[PDB]
């Protein structure tokens, strides 16, 4: 869950909260979520990626 | 011209999707890629300016 959170703190809202309460991301979370995006793409394609 | 780096991102996209690709299969496809926009793009600027 501290992950989680974290995760949250640096990539920003999702669109469904932009939506629900109009919160979006910030441009710095902007850059951190595409990168969080690529990353699970990565992870997906390999499960077993080393940390 | 594709920066040295720029080789790179074209590279991941590919490592990604699960195609092995190296900087030279980036270089000729780009060489030939380009070729062929350039002189499309051309001729359709042709088009353009025969009116």
């Amino acid at each position: 869950k501290d992950t989680e959170n974290a995760i949250e703190n640096m990539v920003g809202p999702d669109w469904k909260k932009r939506w629900l309460y109009w919160k979006n991301r910030t441009q710095e979370q902007c850059v951190h979520n595409e990168t969080k995006n690529e990353l699970e793409k990565m992870l997906k394609c390999n499960e077993e990626h080393p940390a | 011209y594709l920066a040295s780096d720029e080789i790179t991102t074209v590279r991941k996209n590919l490592e990604s999707r699960g195609v092995e690709v190296d900087p030279s299969l980036i270089k000729d496809t780009w060489h030939q890629v380009y070729r062929r926009h350039f002189l499309k793009t051309a001729l359709n600027h042709c088009n353009l300016c025969r009116r």
